[PDB]
């Protein structure tokens, strides 16, 4: 039955669970949080990170 | 008569171990919306047992 | 990641819409009394 | 049969942590903190580590 099979591997970037390149990103840069009244709190969001 | 101690083969074999993982090659189970709510908010519940 | 793509999209912008939204799809959203 | 299951090999990277990973980014560069003024209560709990 499907619906199920909910749980596989995805490949591609090394994207781990919580917040690796989505986030941001390794490669050669820095300083990275932008200007924004609602994206403070949207940066709260961002960085709970791990369960 | 004289022979066995000038093999030289194995460095560059071996030295395929340190360059079969570079990739993290760690993500599992995919999640995304796809079915009736019951087992999917603590995400595994049973097995981590892999690690 | 997970269900938090939330992100003020059910609240903020409802009983009136300062910033619009992206393609709103909203086959209906918002309720008046 | 188990399931108050506690602790485990942890094997893996250089780190020893208490609650030392809130940064799971530091590669090489420093200064990788976001900023806003007036609401910070979340700033304190990271920063003190050595118990």
């Amino acid at each position: 039955i499907r619906g199920r099979y909910e749980c596989y591997t995805d490949v591609g970037p090394s994207f781990q669970s919580m917040k690796q390149q989505n986030r941001a990103e390794i490669l050669e840069l820095l300083g990275k949080t932008p200007q924004g009244t609602p994206e403070y709190q949207l940066l709260l969001l961002q960085y709970f990170t791990l369960l | 008569q004289y022979r066995g101690q000038f093999d030289v083969v194995r460095p560059v074999v071996r030295k395929l171990v340190s360059e079969m993982r570079q990739n993290p090659i760690d993500v599992l189970y995919r999640p995304k919306d796809g079915a009736r709510p019951d087992a999917a908010d603590v995400l595994m519940g049973m097995y981590r047992t892999d690690m | 990641d997970g269900k938090g793509v939330e992100m003020m999209r059910d609240y903020a912008n409802k009983q009136l819409i300062q910033m619009g939204v992206k393609k709103p799809e909203t086959p209906e959203e918002q309720q008046w009394l």
